[PDB]
């Protein structure tokens, strides 16, 4: 997972290098009743 | 959110709900991106002639819910805030061009299962997802409809309420409106002819519209409920604060009074 670090934890807190990865979903590859429509969407060119 | 779905446990473990103290009362949606900050809309901070013009005292934020009413004993958590900040170009007296603010909280939250940050967009990933047609998502405990009957009819969901939404076309999004629409403001939701159908609605500002990246499998906050013209109505879309378009005043804001 290729994120890249854009806050400073001394005033930012803690919590940015693990954002987005929820841990009843992601952390245990489970996905969610939907999430399968949005990814699908995301076609480009 | 009207023409949603009840949401699953820890769907949206960003989700936060905000509170005016006295009287006791839900006033808008909001967001955790780190374990004190908190980003939510500005007109729900500020916005005197609807009755709101709140200090950091005047509020309270309530995160890890998802009953709308029942206290959830050891989940939900309630933080007190430290500090409010709106951007300086938000003038409530014109319009809502940049609806955007930010919170401090008191002491920093503890994560668990049903309370985690969201992330925030860098430039390629807003470029990337940033694109008509592609869905995003809205979470929220606002009104599930523009009106009711009180006490027998039904406004207010039991639960927290998400929908998946189309990103539309800025000349679509201009058109359907006589408001001045800017650039720190997108647009979302199906066309009239599409059968399909969903919008946020009155209570669910300041909540988060979400994308989940394709490229790296996490979630990144693109938008904030902001307005719109009714709920759910045809040819109508709701609007949404652009957060990358912002990101540069957030930061400036947290290194500045973080700590
Ligand atoms: C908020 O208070 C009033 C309305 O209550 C508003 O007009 C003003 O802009 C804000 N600050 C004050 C108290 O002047
Ligand atoms: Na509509």
């Amino acid at each position: 997972s290729e994120y890249q670090t854009f806050f400073n934890p001394r005033t930012f807190g803690s919590g940015e290098a693990d954002c987005g990865l929820r841990p009843l979903f992601e952390k245990k590859s489970l996905e969610d009743k939907t999430e399968r429509e949005l990814l699908e969407s995301y076609i480009d060119g | 959110i009207v023409e949603g779905s009840d949401a699953e446990i820890g769907m949206s473990p960003w989700q936060v709900m905000l509170f005016r103290k006295s009287p006791q009362e839900l006033l808008c949606g909001a967001s955790l991106i780190s374990d004190r900050w908190v980003l939510t809309a500005a007109h729900c901070l500020l916005y005197p002639p609807w009755d709101k013009n709140f200090t950091e005292n005047d509020l309270l934020v309530r995160i890890g819910k998802h009953s709308r009413t029942r206290y959830e004993r050891n989940i939900e958590k309630i933080s007190m805030l430290e500090k409010i900040y709106i951007h300086p170009r938000y003038n409530w007296r014109e319009n809502l061009d940049r609806d955007i603010a930010l919170m401090k909280l008191k002491k920093p939250v503890a994560f668990s299962d049903y309370i985690h940050p969201v992330c925030l967009p860098d430039r390629e990933t807003a470029a990337s997802l940033l694109q008509a047609g592609y869905k995003g998502r809205v979470t929220g405990w606002g009104n599930l409809k523009e009106t009711w009957t009180a006490n027998v009819g039904k406004g207010q969901p039991s639960v927290l309420q998400v929908v998946n939404l189309p990103i539309v076309e800025r000349p679509v999004c201009k058109d359907s409106t006589r408001i001045r629409i800017t650039d720190n403001m997108f647009c979302a939701g199906y066309k009239p002819d599409e059968g399909k159908r969903g919008d946020a609605c009155e209570g669910d500002a300041g909540g988060p519209f979400v994308m989940k990246s394709p490229f790296n499998n996490r979630w990144y906050q693109m938008g904030i409920v902001s307005w719109g013209e009714g709920c759910d109505r045809d040819g109508k879309y709701g609007f949404y604060t652009h957060v990358f378009r912002l990101k540069k005043w957030i930061q400036k804001v947290i290194d500045q009074f973080g700590e």
